[PDB]
């Protein structure tokens, strides 16, 4: 959602909606408008190193990255891993992506999972919410798949209701029946029935063969679970049914994923694995979390003495197991790009400068780089736009939506493993209010969530 | 009388800029959105130029806001894209050009407040 | 129109236009459009090619004999193709009159100089030219006026900074006045003040 | 770092960088120079004074609002150095004086001040301490003010064993007391120089040399235990260093041979003076001695920097002396 | 088209004429403000100094430009041996007091956020 | 010398990339059927001549111009570029 | 209503003062810090609670122009008392 960042002598005072008709119309969410008080708590100012004691200390820039590039020049190949956050620009996501890759290590993963098998991120409108959000005003049916889209998306889930308002636009969901401040049909819990609307069996089979405009949602959420891989395939099949039997309508693309975190589509468009099995299957000895605050990596899933380097703005659940700090910059410290789950990217803008000794994130790669001897090419943030268009030309347009549609292939691509789905109900992380406003790590660290919080738990 | 040489126009040797305030510097020419605070659009009408910002730091003494950068304050008005385009092409900046947003035409109906059997009906006015 | 409105002056307003079309009528090589204000203010908007031939009218012409010159100045307007506009303002004793005569030019086109019409503008030339960057072509000595010798750009331009690129001091090392990058303690503050709810729908701009 | 601490800015007037330095002996030659280049940098300092205000009034304008503190003291007592080092990351020691007064002799000056102020430091918490003393420095020297200053290493370096060693070798500049010296001998006439001048070396330093030279002292990490040697590029006799100063103040030259003897004698009539002396006995020891050469000790180089030759700033010092053929080089 | 009045030169061979006067004017007066000021500088060094103002402008490919900056060059000489100028104003040239600006990455990554 | 990933840019509608459109529309599957494990990105040009990429061991890439090929003429390249041989 | 901070700084009604490894503090050595000894929070504490017998009253600060501008203060709500944004004062119904 595009948004204004209102300032006053070098401080962030407050956050407005942007007016933009094809993302957020005219509005932003509560977290988006109120989370801004965590961007001056728990923050990282300053490199950080372990000393004799094992606690650690501050120290300088120098010291910090001599430290990294030491091990960084020790081990390569399988031994080196990183761990995108979910609120990483696609600038340092690059810069890392390269970093890496003169070591020759490829594993490059995020905390958040998508089904690597079939086409995977091979093709792009694979991993997109391929109808855009403007295009739910189009749609005349809607089936969500696991997912809660009001605290998800909550600016989407306004969208649905402004077109089930409008429109007349018929909802239904497969999974808890979570309220969405509309009237919905609640089709059951069990993932088995989308196998039972891809047999035909269920009458909202012919609901969706009747549609001129039909559409089915799945949230990543949903792909959090181990059968991601099933679960796509089956709603992969749902809209095969769809076009086989409806016909092409033209260029409609019924087929959607719901992203819920910011960095995700960029890391997937730069090759970035989803999920984090790359890193259990083969455990590195140097580990770079930039951002990464999500804790599906420990120390215990690590082998002894692994060297663990943190990237970030905020002290949170991935600083104080790292053996070096280093202090990078908010999203409202940056020039960055960030792909929206439409696959549409767009750029922010600096509003203030990082606190203390912080730094830019691709800069402190780069730095990173130079001083481990395997310097990259790029040394201004234009030069790394061109890396980025080098890499995925579509990470330089900057508000175009429009793609190629490659449903046919992932399709017949998702035909060739057969992974079974288990009898366990699709549950969204977010059931009610509450667990909405604490979700990252600047909502962690923000005092106006934590009285949101309180006064959703219990009420005066 | 006339010359008639072809060559993109350049002034940067005669404007007294600093070497390191034309060649860092990235301008942004866009036409402001509107505050959301209020519904008046007439401060949508222009297009604008402004720098990139830069470091602001604390006085040590009064705890003032401090900056070095001369160009922090500086924003420019155009009548349209093209003539800011133009102007920071001649003085040698770089831009980036936002293309301007318009608010899309609405159907509004007060008559479908009291829909017979649409959703649009009310509960309170 | 009650006592709080400025009374209006239609006798004024009506000469003012008829020796506004005089003037063009004399002079169509140059004249490119006449008009006068609300407030009887009579300006003649002339191509710059017409500099000395129309002032030297508005001297000589018993009928105008404009013989004070109270004011040379420029504007900058950077959205125009040609950024600055040159604005003379003479006045008539013998007819006890006003009158404005604008031009315009860029950054590069030299604007004839007037020193041969008026003595007067000779001073004020010079100041465009320290304050704007317009050359004037045979001017008896143009040079920086009111700025500090060695001082680099146009102060007055739109695009030049408020507090400038340099500051000075003294220093002890060199025991002399240096200038170094300016540096404020506090960065001057600036107000956005500008309402929306447009004030005069007189000057309401089309659509387009 | 301690945040307030955290640098900021682009190294000007108005920026912040990092540094509370106090500055004892900020009030005479080399204390001008480096509070000079502290407060252009945007850093604190805290001068410490014993004088009258007046006197320290041209310190004023070297930094931004506040960032000068003055602060009165005293070397004989330990509470006044204790407050006015309290709040300081940065300790730096100029206090000298090239004669003995009724109150200070060499002994006070170069020993007791300095481990005094020392030990304060090192109690109070200070981060870095930077000492001054001479390059013949020698506990053997025949001059008790090189004696002491050999004798102020041991002890600053006992109480701050973190401490950085400077030794200069006899400094030039405007305000100096080398060249300004050795030009003031018009008025006496012919020059006297012991042997002639012709069997001393000297190898004198620009003053903007070593004021940058404590500064990059103070910036580099690793400069904590070290000793450095502050020397110029190049090395004369000093007759013809002499010859030199006086071909460019268009002053007439007439050197004749002294005895040794004789000259001590000169001193010492100088010396009774309530008034400071253009000559002492120690002086006329201390310039007859040569320079010693200190290859193992790091040297200005090893800071970064390109010492200037005493012919660029000659004429920049020796001008106002008045009313081409540089010295020939020993090396 | 794109067809322009002229300020003094025509063509750039006119404009490199006057470039190539001016440098002469200021070649033969640089030891004399060297010595009028009482400058430390030397000779050599201020001419080099006029060398590399002059190269600054190196660049430019229009004869407007290039005679506009012939005028502020021929005002610069003129304030210049008019003694209208102080010592300061000539030694401004030079920037004695600035601290060295490094060019490198490593370093401006090291001293703050700007490039 | 081992090939880590290719990359293909190709333009949505321009001509100069119609040929390499329908080398997916036609055999995409077939090439992943019998890489896997390779990483074949598909990513969108706009007025500029398609390309591919191909990244190879410790960040080594060589780009190769696709305008106007057939898709014979692109499925020969990724071929050559598969195998190894130049 | 001034306080003390523990390294010996009092504190200003803002609630401000240098923490202890704070080089500022040494501006304020052989000098003193301003501090205003009146606490405007604490002295509006004291004022006592009108009783008034109506639903809405009228608060101009007291001294006609010479206060601050005129506002209506409801008095609905039982639990707490009226309070004057201007002023302070606070202002109640006759509860039983
Ligand atoms: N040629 C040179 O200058 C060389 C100098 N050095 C060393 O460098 C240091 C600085 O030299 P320079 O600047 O010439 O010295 P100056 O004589 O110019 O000044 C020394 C400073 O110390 C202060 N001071 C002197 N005696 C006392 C005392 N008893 N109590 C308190 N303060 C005192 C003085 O303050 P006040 O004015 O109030 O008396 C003065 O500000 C000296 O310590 C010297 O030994 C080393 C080698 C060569
Ligand atoms: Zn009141």
């Amino acid at each position: 959602s595009n948004i204004v960042v209102s300032t006053r002598t070098g401080e962030v005072m407050r956050i407005l909606p942007r007016m933009h008709e094809d993302i957020n119309e005219e509005w932003i969410s509560d977290k988006t408008r109120f989370a801004y008080d965590g961007l001056k708590r728990q923050r990282l100012t300053q490199p950080m190193i372990r000393n004799e004691k094992g606690l650690l200390t501050y120290t300088t820039w120098e010291d910090a990255l001599s430290r990294v590039a030491g091990m960084l020049q020790s081990f390569q190949g399988n031994d080196v891993a990183a761990i995108a956050g979910g609120l990483v620009d696609a600038e340092a996501l690059v810069a890392l992506k390269d970093l890496l890759n003169r070591v020759d290590s490829d594993s490059l993963c995020t905390e958040e999972v998508f089904p690597t098998a079939g086409a995977g991120t091979d093709l792009r409108s694979n991993y997109l919410l391929n109808t855009t959000i403007a295009g739910v005003e189009e749609a005349d049916v809607i089936l969500l798949v696991g997912t809660n889209p009001r605290f998800e998306a909550p600016l989407f889930n306004a969208r649905i209701r402004k077109s089930w308002l409008h429109n007349d636009l018929k909802v239904a969901l497969i999974g808890s029946p979570v309220d969405l401040t509309y009237r919905y049909d609640h089709l059951g819990d069990s993932p088995k029935i989308l196998q039972d609307i891809a047999s035909g069996n269920h009458p909202f089979s012919q609901i969706l063969k009747e549609a001129k405009k039909p559409m089915v949602v799945l949230g990543s959420s949903a792909l959090q679970r181990s059968d991601g891989t099933a679960i796509l395939a089956a709603v992969s099949n749902i809209a095969q049914n769809i076009r086989l039997s409806s016909g092409v309508t033209g260029d409609w693309k019924v087929m959607n994923i719901l992203h819920r975190i910011a960095s995700q589509v960029a890391a997937l468009d730069l090759g970035y694995k989803p999920g984090v099995e790359a890193i259990r299957k083969n455990p590195p000895k140097v580990l770079f979390l930039l951002g990464a605050d999500g804790g599906c990596i420990t120390r215990q899933d690590l082998p002894k003495d692994c060297f663990i380097i943190y990237q970030g703005h905020h002290g949170d659940v991935g600083a104080p197991m790292a053996d070096v700090i280093l202090p990078g910059a908010a999203y409202t410290e940056k020039s960055a790009t960030y792909v929206n789950t439409e696959g549409r990217a767009q750029q922010t803008k600096v509003a203030v400068t990082p606190p203390g000794l912080a730094r830019e994130d691709w800069k402190i790669i780069r730095a990173l780089s130079e001083i481990a001897g395997m310097t990259l090419p790029y040394d201004t943030l234009d030069q790394v736009r061109s890396r980025l268009e080098e890499v995925s030309p579509n990470l330089v347009r900057y508000d175009d939506v429009e793609g190629a549609n490659y449903f046919q292939q992932a399709n017949e691509l998702s035909k060739l493993v057969n992974q079974q789905l288990l009898a366990d109900p699709l549950v969204p992380p977010q059931l009610t209010i509450k667990d909405f406003y604490m979700t990252d790590s600047i909502s962690r660290a923000s005092q106006t969530m934590a009285k949101c919080v309180k006064a959703v738990t219990e009420g005066i | 009388q006339l010359i008639a040489v072809d060559e993109k126009l350049d002034i940067t040797t005669l404007t007294g800029v600093p070497e390191e305030h034309i060649k860092t510097r990235k301008v942004r020419i866009f036409v402001p959105a509107r505050n959301n605070m209020q519904s008046g659009v007439n401060n949508t009408k222009k297009w604008k130029m402004e720098f990139d910002t830069r470091e602001r730091w604390e006085n040590p003494l009064m705890g003032w806001s401090s900056t070095a950068d001369p160009l922090s304050n500086l924003v420019l008005t155009f009548s349209t894209k093209e003539d800011a385009v133009a102007f920071a092409e001649k003085n040698g900046w770089s831009f980036d050009v936002e293309e301007r947003k318009v608010p899309k035409p609405k159907s509004k109906s007060y008559g479908a407040n009291f829909s017979w059997n649409k959703r649009t009906r009310v509960s309170t006015k | 129109t009650r006592p709080t409105i400025r009374p209006r002056n239609d006798v004024v307003h009506k000469q003012l236009s008829a020796f506004g079309q005089y003037v063009a009528e004399i002079l169509p090589k140059y004249v490119q459009q006449v008009q006068v204000s609300c407030f009887n203010e009579l300006e003649i908007f002339i191509h710059p090619d017409g500099v000395i031939p129309v002032l030297t009218f508005l001297r000589d012409h018993t009928n105008a004999q404009f013989k004070s010159l109270a004011d040379l100045t420029a504007v900058d307007v950077p959205t125009r193709q040609n950024r600055f506009e040159i604005v003379y303002n003479l006045l008539s004793l013998r007819f006890n009159s006003r009158i404005r005569v604008k031009t315009y030019t860029d950054e590069l086109t030299p604007i004839e100089s007037s020193v041969t019409v008026y003595k007067a503008a000779n001073w004020y030339e010079r100041e465009i030219w320290d304050m704007f960057g317009v050359f004037f072509a045979n001017h008896p000595d143009l040079r920086r006026i009111l700025t500090d010798y060695g001082f680099e750009g146009h102060p007055f331009r739109k695009d030049f900074p408020l507090s400038g690129y340099v500051e000075l001091r003294y220093d002890d090392e060199v025991k002399r006045v240096v200038a170094e990058p300016v540096e404020l303690a506090q960065e001057f503050r600036k107000f956005d003040l500008n309402s929306p709810w447009e004030a005069f729908p007189a000057y309401r701009q089309p659509p387009e | 770092l301690h945040h307030a601490l955290i640098p900021h800015g682009k190294g000007g007037r108005s920026s912040v960088s990092g540094i509370v330095a106090t500055v004892f002996g900020a009030t005479g030659f080399l204390g001008r120079y480096v509070v000079n280049h502290l407060g252009r940098m945007g850093s604190q300092v805290i001068v410490p004074y014993r004088c009258e205000p007046y006197d320290t009034m041209h310190l004023r304008p070297m930094g931004d609002l506040g960032q000068i503190i003055f602060m009165e003291w005293n070397g004989k007592d330990k509470d006044s150095i204790r407050k006015v080092v309290e709040h300081s990351n940065v300790v730096i020691n100029l206090v000298g004086r090239e004669w003995e007064t009724k109150n200070f002799d060499f002994e006070d000056v170069f020993v007791k001040i300095p481990h005094a102020i020392a030990q304060v430091s090192k109690e109070a918490g200070v981060e870095k301490l930077i000492h001054i003393s001479h390059l013949n420095a020698d506990i053997k020297s025949p001059s008790r003010y090189l004696r002491s200053k050999a004798v102020g290493e041991k002890e600053v370096r006992a109480a701050f064993p973190e401490a950085t060693i400077i030794k200069p070798s006899d400094i030039f500049g405007r305000e100096d007391r080398f060249l300004n010296y050795f030009a003031s001998m018009r008025w006496f006439g012919g020059v006297p120089l012991i042997s002639l001048g012709k069997e001393t070396v000297k190898q004198p330093v620009y003053i903007v040399d070593v004021s940058k030279g404590i500064i990059n002292a103070i910036k580099d990490p690793d400069a904590k235990g070290k000793t450095f040697a502050f020397v110029g590029p190049n090395r004369y006799l000093l007759f013809d260093l002499v010859q030199y100063i006086f071909a460019v103040a268009y002053r007439p030259f007439l050197p004749y041979p002294l005895p040794h003897f004789a000259y001590r004698w000169v001193g010492r009539l100088f010396e009774v003076s309530p008034f400071e002396p253009w000559t002492t006995r120690d002086k006329v020891e201390r310039v007859h001695m040569s320079d010693m050469t200190l290859p193992h000790l790091p040297g200005l180089e090893d800071l970064g920097i390109q010492a200037t030759p005493l012919e660029l700033k000659a004429i920049e010092v020796l001008r106002r002396h008045r009313t081409v053929k540089p010295a020939k080089t020993v090396n | 088209g794109t067809s322009v009045k002229p300020i003094f030169s025509r063509d750039m061979n006119e404009a490199k004429r006057r470039v190539r006067e001016l440098y002469r004017a200021w070649y033969r007066e640089v030891p004399n403000t060297v010595h009028l000021f009482q400058l430390d500088i030397s000779v050599k060094q201020g001419r080099d100094k006029v060398r590399e103002m002059f190269m600054k402008n190196a660049h430019v490919t229009d004869p407007r430009v290039v005679d506009l900056l012939v005028i502020k060059g021929k005002m610069e000489l003129e304030e210049t041996i008019n003694v209208w100028k102080q010592r300061t104003h000539i030694m401004r040239f030079f920037h004695e007091t600035e601290a060295p600006r490094p060019t490198d990455f490593l370093s401006k990554f090291y001293v703050g956020h700007d490039p | 010398l081992g090939l880590r990933e290719i990359r293909i840019h190709l333009c949505q509608r321009s001509p100069g990339s119609q040929g390499v459109r329908d080398f997916i529309e036609k055999r995409y599957v077939e090439l992943k059927k019998a890489n896997p494990d390779l990483p074949i990105l598909i990513r969108e040009c706009s007025d500029v001549q398609p390309k591919l990429w191909a990244r190879y061991a410790f960040g080594q890439e060589k780009n190769v111009s696709l305008n106007n090929f057939s898709a014979d003429q692109v499925t020969r390249t990724l071929e050559n570029v598969l195998s190894g041989k130049a | 209503g001034v306080r003390t901070s523990p390294t010996g700084e009092k504190v200003t009604h803002t609630g401000q003062a240098y923490d202890d490894g704070d080089y500022r503090r040494v501006r304020f050595s052989d000098r003193q810090k301003e501090v205003n000894e009146n606490f405007a929070i604490d002295l509006i504490a004291e004022q006592p609670v009108s009783e008034v017998g109506s639903r809405v009253i009228s608060c101009d600060g007291g001294g006609g122009a010479l206060g601050h501008p005129r506002v209506y203060i409801n008095l609905d709500k039982e639990t707490k008392t009226g309070t004057c944004g201007y002023c302070g004062l606070q202002f109640r119904q006759p509860h039983h």
